[PDB]
């Protein structure tokens, strides 16, 4: 399951 | 008895030749599971291993929204790198990231991850109490302060603790013909004279799984750490791996020499010894 | 940036014999950057349609890539794995011993 938060730098 | 999920992404600047490949993959353990190429044809998170074909549309859909907004998002954080470092748009640019969970034997959570590498080296990661940051550097001290104000290591923890465990624990049980089995290393020994008074001696450990294992020689029963040549664990294509030793002996003195074997596929060390 | 060589080994996949179908592999880890060029060969000639593994990486973030093929080794055909990366000066050569 792949992890569903998503951040940008 | 413990087990692993990992996913690795991979995100490479390509200046003049379109946009960034992302490459992403899927392990349990040892084992590959699933994969997702900007380059192939379908655009959709693919099946790597034959447990995970069945898995139904909801699933393959889901998953791939998930690596595709990724990749989309991991673009755009090349060019935020560049803006960080004020790199030249001419240059090819690598963003590394990894995240998963481990379980230990009674399928409870052990530990979370979640990093990032850009070019190559640590940029930061979440620490082990999946609370705080490790940054590696002044721009990414700069990333770091953006995610304590929006609370990004409390819905990455959330994942780590909930979702991530849940889903190795499912695997595990779904992929249990693969992924809980062992393979027990095949073993035999080669000689090969390399001059007048010496041989070269090679223990063979072939068709294990997991990967993991130890080989030793050893010369009168002591540890013969020098006159060795060990090769890096190597994968054979079949879901399993190969490894050898090789030790540099004078002729005549052979059976001084045993080499010893460790994997869990073995309750008691292997003792090999030529002929 | 940095620059990391890679260690490469050409392999078959089982012990070889003569006249057996087998696989030739060429494992490829430890480098960085990503790009790199890995070629089987036959006599010196590169072997075409040789398959590859999804692009990964170990904990210290260095790459790794499987290469291999469809291949019967025989007494007079000589196999090697030709690898061309940032870190070398010309592509590398590493003969395919069944021994090793």
């Amino acid at each position: 399951l792949y992890l569903p938060v998503r951040v940008l730098i | 008895g413990s087990h692993s999920m990992r996913y690795f992404s991979t995100s490479v600047s390509r200046p003049g030749r379109g946009e960034p490949r992302f490459i992403a993959v899927g392990y349990v353990d040892d084992t590959q599971f699933v994969r997702f190429d900007s380059d192939a044809a379908s655009q959709r998170m693919e099946p790597r291993a034959p447990w995970i074909e069945q898995e139904g549309p909801e699933y393959w859909d889901e998953e791939t929204g998930k690596v595709k907004a990724h990749s989309q998002t991991d673009r755009e954080n090349l060019r935020i790198a560049l803006r960080y470092y004020n790199q030249s748009e001419a240059g090819s640019h690598t963003l590394q990231m990894m995240f998963g969970c481990d379980v230990g034997s009674d399928g409870r959570f052990l530990r979370g991850y979640h990093q990032y590498a850009y070019d190559g080296k640590d940029y930061i990661a979440l620490k082990e109490d999946l609370r705080s940051w490790t940054a590696a550097d002044m721009a990414a001290q700069i990333t770091k302060r953006k995610w304590e104000a929006a609370h990004v290591a409390e819905q990455q923890r959330a994942y780590l603790e909930g979702t991530c465990v849940d889903g190795l624990r499912r695997y595990l049980e779904n992929g249990k013909e693969t992924l809980q089995r062992t393979d027990p290393p095949k073993t035999h020994m080669t000689h090969h004279p390399i001059s007048d008074h010496e041989a070269t001696l090679r223990c063979w450990a072939l068709g294990f799984y997991p990967a993991e294992i130890t080989l030793t020689w050893q010369r009168d029963g002591e540890d013969q750490t020098q006159d060795t040549e060990l090769v890096e664990t190597r994968p054979a294509g079949d879901g399993t791996f190969q490894k050898w030793a090789a030790v540099v002996v004078p002729s005549g003195e052979e059976q001084r020499y045993t080499c010893h074997v460790q994997h869990e596929g073995l309750p008691k060390p292997l003792t090999l010894r030529w002929e | 940036m940095i620059q990391r060589t890679p260690k490469i080994q050409v392999y078959s996949r089982h012990p070889a014999e003569n006249g057996k179908s087998n696989f030739l592999n060429c494992y490829v880890s430890g480098f960085h950057p990503s790009d790199i060029e890995v070629d089987l060969l036959k006599n010196g000639e590169r072997i075409e349609k040789v398959e590859h593994s999804d692009l990964s990486f170990s904990k210290d973030w260095s790459f790794y890539l499987l290469y291999y093929t469809e291949f019967t080794p025989t007494e007079k055909d000589e196999y090697a794995c030709r690898v061309n990366h940032v870190t070398l000066s010309q592509p590398k050569i590493v003969k395919w011993d069944r021994d090793m």
